[PDB]
């Protein structure tokens, strides 16, 4: 929530729903990266 | 270097040589003599320009009142008809039969959507519509993203189907009527007569995105003018997808605005700045809006949100009252995502009585709280609109006119006033046109006042076009000379009718399109702007014309006579023309109509020929087999009779003209006698010249071709070999040189063009012209313009015999007013003939202006095309320079110095003509450039707007403004 809260302020019309805006959402995102599923997308967004 | 008396004596033997060559070979005094020899084939009547204007002002009154009556009945039927509609929802049971525009008309298709049934119509081809049309029913336009077959749309096509009987009753009564259309609140439009729409949806690959609600005609009659003020939220949270959406809504919101509407754009993030250079509400014309749409785009989001400084700045903007203002609906709309503060305190005082209306827009996909924003909208009698997407922008930034129309629909009959739109290009390609609108109201159960829940919206708006070619038939210019014309004007300064006004849209800025970012097959929007050229931009501006222009915006009558300079037809000359203006109001409308005449045009010739043999004998004069002893005759495409049409191929036209007089006597019971007759009289006057004078002197030595461009269209170039090179417009009221010959009292020389295509130099030659000038009973007349194309080679020999052919000591040239190069000593200059002299030695030309020998005026042409700049054609502004003698003095001696050199130039002006002779030392002796002073349409982006609007042009707004009815619902958001 620090490093990536806000920060997905891209001007694209696509959705990046696994983001780190709230606390419920951040928690869901952290868990998804533990199940391993699609964590590369959550990392690519943190680099862009 | 020869003395000033030697140049004086040597000019006087070669202006005496050109003028004697032109006075003798053309036949000025002979054509004067035969207009005066007859006296009785014609009579001389006056142009009473008080009377003519009054007569014209009334045909546009009656035209635009006749349009109005039709509009009123359609509206009554629509109101009555929909009050008796039942709102059914069984439409697969009872089909709605209608013809849908923008659908394949191929019989074998048979799509047959549920609820609806189409029509295959039969489509005759037509005139007054330049497209195939059906007079048996009305077409229906559904916009593309709107589904048809929706109960909301299916129920319009049911009740609106009773308009086809009233549509038909308007055209039966008046054949000339143009499109008749009802634009629905629902977004469905029906027009008569039916024709296929110009863009089908998917049968080509361009797709129309046309919405009736969006249209300017629909908007002006939807609602009253308005001073809006866009707030933009620029806090940090907005940055992202949401910030991207806002820049496209505001641009979209503006499209909605009109000239009568004033608008500024502010933006807040813990301080409210204003987005551009303006700081007050500005007129929201094509230009101002272009500035605001160019500053909305560069915005960057950063900082804390403050709705208190954002609405303080907004209210203060709303209260300026020093500036020019709409003063009608005052509304402020804020684009923002989420608000935690309702700003209750700012609204208590700034708008305690709710004079202002607040509209809040929540944009993008986000989690910020929308309750406070909704509350603000509810408190202020505004509305709330979400926009998550780009496809949601187009119907929510046009939808606020449903709110602003409410206190108009509570005004009753008082609100049913016809209003006429600014000239604009028709959706169907008709040409320039204006539409008169009326709003239809939803009255259901009026008898008993039963509901009113949705009875505060308009059903839609009804319009009817007038084409500007219909108004130009009520303002006839043939009796008057080429110089005379009629100008029409808004109470906004825009010109309804003008010679200068053109079909191309008025352009703003220098067009820049990026080729690296246009994917090839997507079809962007083309244009929708109105063609708002102003009177002080259609003509060269004076101070004695801003007096005339203001004086006929505020509905006064008058005359005025003064000396002003006319810009030439081609954009190269400026001629001081003593004009008289005369204006009066069109009493039914807010247009005021004027008329320019040049003193000497106060009298015209009417043909008074009626004998059997005399109209006969003059008519075989214009036979194309008889051009071996007459001269390659031309003829102007007037609307002589209704049957023979202007063709743009002139040999085509002159056969169809001259067939017409053989196959039928010129009495012609559906055809004006005077126009054809004058032409016949004229052709017997440009015959007796070509028989008894020009065919005697069959070859003059330096003379190439000899013409008589006359009034009656009949231009006669004398050898048929020469008439192939005659590259003029055959309409005599469009020729540039014809009009410059009438202003001047001396022989006029026209410079040939530089480069280009076609033979226009050695082959045809430089031409001299001169208006014929007769006096009948002490009444001045200038019926015709004689002329000569000169031979450039012979002229050189006389000129050569202290200037040699190719001299290195000094060079001399002859320049007509305007500074164009006609004759050159060197032979590296006479190759580039007809070229602006400041492009071949820019150092001397620059000095000449300084000496006061030459004067100039740069103007703006707001309707021109140009290639784009990287940052096939768009419209753009060009700046145009013309040059003209401002000093009457005959000679000008001096020296110019570049730095380290002197050149001694001597300038003498030939008497009795526009030509000037200058002697100067060879350019090669002093190697000098300054910069190349060029005279061309030069792309530019001026004048800057931010400085015009600090002192705007005078203007007069609409008298009736409907807003703030006390019994408005003000409860739905
Ligand atoms: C260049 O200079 C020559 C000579 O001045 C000028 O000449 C033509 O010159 C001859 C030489 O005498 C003239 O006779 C001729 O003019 C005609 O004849 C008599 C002369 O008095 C008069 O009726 C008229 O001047 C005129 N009328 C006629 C013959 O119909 C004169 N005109 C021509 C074109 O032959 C050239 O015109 C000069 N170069 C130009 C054309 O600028
Ligand atoms: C909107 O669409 C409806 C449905 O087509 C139209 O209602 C129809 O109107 C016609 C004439 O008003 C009716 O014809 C009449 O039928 C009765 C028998 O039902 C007959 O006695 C009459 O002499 C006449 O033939 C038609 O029945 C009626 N349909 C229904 C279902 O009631 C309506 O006219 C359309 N509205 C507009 C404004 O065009
Ligand atoms: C002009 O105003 C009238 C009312 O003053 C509008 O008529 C109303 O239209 C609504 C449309 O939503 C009708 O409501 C519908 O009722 C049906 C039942 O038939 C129901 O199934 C729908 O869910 C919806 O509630 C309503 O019947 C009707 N009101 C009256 C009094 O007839 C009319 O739409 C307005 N004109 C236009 C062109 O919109
Ligand atoms: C436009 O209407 C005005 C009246 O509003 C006309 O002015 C009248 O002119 C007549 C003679 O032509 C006078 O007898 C009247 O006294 C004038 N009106 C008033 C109230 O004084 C004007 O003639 C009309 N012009 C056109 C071109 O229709
Ligand atoms: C168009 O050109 C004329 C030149 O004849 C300008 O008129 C002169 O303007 C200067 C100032 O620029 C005055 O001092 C002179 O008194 C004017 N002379 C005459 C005869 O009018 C005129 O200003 C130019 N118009 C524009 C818009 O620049
Ligand atoms: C202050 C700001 O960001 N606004 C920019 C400005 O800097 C830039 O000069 C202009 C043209 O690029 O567009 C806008
Ligand atoms: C067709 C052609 O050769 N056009 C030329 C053009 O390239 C050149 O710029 C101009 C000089 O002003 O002369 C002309
Ligand atoms: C009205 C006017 O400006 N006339 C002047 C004149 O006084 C002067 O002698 C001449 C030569 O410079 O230029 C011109
Ligand atoms: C452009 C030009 O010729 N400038 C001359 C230069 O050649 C010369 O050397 C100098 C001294 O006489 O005077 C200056
Ligand atoms: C106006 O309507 C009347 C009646 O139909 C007609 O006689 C007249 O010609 C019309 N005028 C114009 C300019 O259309
Ligand atoms: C303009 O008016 C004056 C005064 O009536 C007149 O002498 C002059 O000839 C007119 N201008 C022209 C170009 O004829
Ligand atoms: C004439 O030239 C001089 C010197 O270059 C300059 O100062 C002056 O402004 C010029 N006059 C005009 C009318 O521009
Ligand atoms: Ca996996
Ligand atoms: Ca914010």
């Amino acid at each position: 929530m620090q490093l990536f809260g806000g920060r997905y302020d891209f001007e694209d019309t696509e959705v990046r729903r696994s983001n780190f805006d709230n606390f419920p959402q951040a928690l869901i995102s952290v868990f998804q990266v533990l199940t391993g599923e699609d964590w590369n997308s959550v990392m690519y967004n943190g680099i862009m | 270097f020869p003395s000033a008396v030697t140049i004086k004596s040597w000019v006087d033997k070669m202006q005496e040589d050109l003028v004697t060559l032109a006075k003798t070979a053309s036949g000025v005094h002979q054509l004067v003599d035969i207009y005066e020899k007859y006296q009785d084939l014609y009579t001389v009547e006056p142009n009473n320009a008080r009377q003519l204007v009054e007569i014209a002002a009334r045909d546009i009154e009656k035209l635009l009142s006749n349009r109005s009556k039709a509009l009123v009945r359609l509206a009554l039927e629509a109101e009555k008809v929909q009050a008796a509609h039942q709102w059914r929802e069984d439409f697969a049971s009872n089909e709605v039969v209608y013809y849908n525009a923008k659908d394949d008309l191929d019989p074998e298709k048979n799509d047959s959507e549920p609820g609806s049934q189409r029509i295959k119509p039969v489509f005759i081809d037509d005139a007054n519509f330049r497209r195939q049309v059906s007079y048996q029913h009305a077409a229906v336009h559904i916009p593309t993203d709107i589904y048809e077959g929706s109960t909301i749309v299916l129920n319009e096509l049911n009740w609106t189907s009773a308009l086809d009987d009233v549509f038909k009753k308007n055209r039966e009564e008046d054949p000339s009527l143009l499109w008749q259309v009802f634009g629905s609140a629902t977004g469905l439009a029906r027009y008569y007569p039916a024709s296929p729409w110009v863009d089908n949806s998917r049968t080509p690959n361009k797709i129309d995105l046309y919405d009736v609600r969006r249209r300017p005609w629909y908007i002006q009659g939807a609602a009253s003018p308005k001073d809006m003020l866009i707030l933009v939220d620029v806090s940090g949270s907005v940055s992202g997808l949401t910030l991207k959406l806002i820049r496209t809504s505001v641009s979209e919101m503006l499209e909605t605005l009109s000239d009568d509407d004033f608008v500024n754009v502010a933006s807040f993030n813990s301080n409210a700045q204003d987005v551009s250079c303006f700081q007050h509400l500005v007129q929201a014309n094509v230009r101002n809006k272009k500035v605001l749409k160019d500053a909305v785009n560069n915005i960057t989001a950063k900082g804390i949100t403050d709705y208190k400084k954002g609405f303080s700045f907004a209210f203060e903007q709303l209260l300026n009252y020093n500036v020019s203002r709409a003063n009608c609906n005052k509304i402020i709309m804020l684009f923002t995502d989420g608000g935690e503060e309702r700003a209750q305190e700012i609204f208590a005082k700034y708008n305690k009585d709710k004079k202002v209306r607040v509209f809040t827009f929540s944009v993008g996909q986000h989690n910020y709280d929308r309750g406070p924003i909704q509350w603000m909208a509810c408190e202020n009698k505004g509305y709330y609109y979400e926009i998550p997407s780009i496809g949601a922008i187009r119907i929510n930034t046009q939808e606020y006119l449903d709110v602003l129309g409410r206190p108009m629909v509570l005004a009753g009959d008082k609100a049913k006033q016809v209003q006429w739109t600014n000239v604009y290009l028709d959706a169907l390609e008709l040409g320039l046109v204006i539409t008169g609108t009326l709003p239809v109201f939803n009255i259901t159960g009026q008898f008993e006042n039963k509901t009113n829940l949705k009875n505060q919206l308009i059903l839609g708006v009804m319009g009817v076009d007038v084409s500007l070619e219909d108004i130009k038939r009520l303002t006839p210019r043939f009796t008057l000379c080429p110089n005379g014309y009629y100008f029409a004007i808004d109470p906004n300064g825009y010109v309804l009718l003008h010679p200068n006004l053109q079909p191309k849209p008025i352009g703003v800025g220098i067009p820049t399109i990026n080729l690296r970012k246009r994917r090839p097959n997507v079809q962007n929007p083309k244009s929708q702007e109105p063609v708002t050229l102003d009177f002080l931009d259609a003509e060269l501006e004076n101070d004695i014309k801003v007096e005339i222009r203001n004086k006929m915006i505020d509905g006064e009558s008058g005359e005025k006579t003064f000396r002003t300079l006319v810009k030439s037809q081609d954009e190269r000359y400026i001629d001081k023309g003593n004009r008289t203006y005369t204006w009066t109001p069109v009493n039914g409308t807010d247009y005021s109509l004027a008329l320019v005449l040049p003193t000497y045009s106060f009298y015209y010739i009417k043909a008074k020929i009626e004998e059997t043999i005399t109209q006969a004998r003059y008519s075989e004069t214009l036979k194309p087999d008889n051009f071996e002893e007459s001269g390659y005759t031309f003829l102007a495409p007037r609307d002589y009779c209704s049957d023979l049409k202007p063709s743009d191929n002139n040999t085509e036209f002159l056969l169809n003209f001259n067939e017409f007089i053989d196959r039928k006597t010129p009495n012609n019971p559906s055809c004006n006698t005077d126009l054809i007759n004058r032409v016949l009289l004229d052709a017997g006057f440009t015959n007796e010249l070509v028989q008894n004078y020009w065919s005697k002197q069959k070859n003059i030595k330096g003379v190439k071709a000899r013409f008589v461009v006359t009034d009656g269209g009949i231009t006669r170039v004398y050898p048929k070999e020469a008439g192939e090179n005659w590259q003029e417009n055959p309409e005599t009221y469009e020729d540039s040189f014809y009009k410059r010959s009438l202003d001047n009292d001396n022989y006029v020389f026209t410079a040939p063009y530089f480069n280009k295509s076609g033979p226009g130099a050695y082959e045809s030659g430089i031409m001299v012209s001169k208006a014929v000038e007769i006096y009948i009973q002490g009444k001045l007349l200038k019926p015709a313009v004689v002329g000569i194309k000169i031979d450039v080679n012979s002229w050189i020999e006389n000129f050569t015999k202290d200037c040699k052919r190719n001299s290195d000591v000094m060079d001399c040239v002859i320049l007509d007013d305007g500074g164009f190069l006609l004759m050159a000593n060197h032979d590296d200059y006479t190759n580039q003939i007809g070229r602006f002299f400041g492009e071949i030695d820019p150092s001397l030309m620059r000095h000449l202006v300084n000496i006061s020998v030459y004067a100039f005026n740069k103007s703006y042409d707001y309707q021109s095309v140009c290639e784009p700049g990287a940052a096939s054609k768009q419209s753009c502004i060009t700046e145009q320079t013309q040059y003209f003698f401002d000093n009457d003095s005959k000679s000008f001696s001096g020296v110019l110095d570049c730095g380290n050199c002197s050149r001694i130039f001597h300038v003498e002006k030939l008497m009795n003509t526009n030509l000037i002779f200058i002697m100067v030392e060879s350019k090669g002796t002093c190697p000098c450039d300054t910069r190349l002073l060029i005279q061309a349409e030069q792309t530019s982006d001026g004048p800057d707007p931010c400085d015009m609007v600090k002192q705007p042009r005078y203007r007069k707004g609409p008298d009736v403004c409907f807003d703030n009815n006390v019994l408005e619902d003000y409860t739905d958001c």
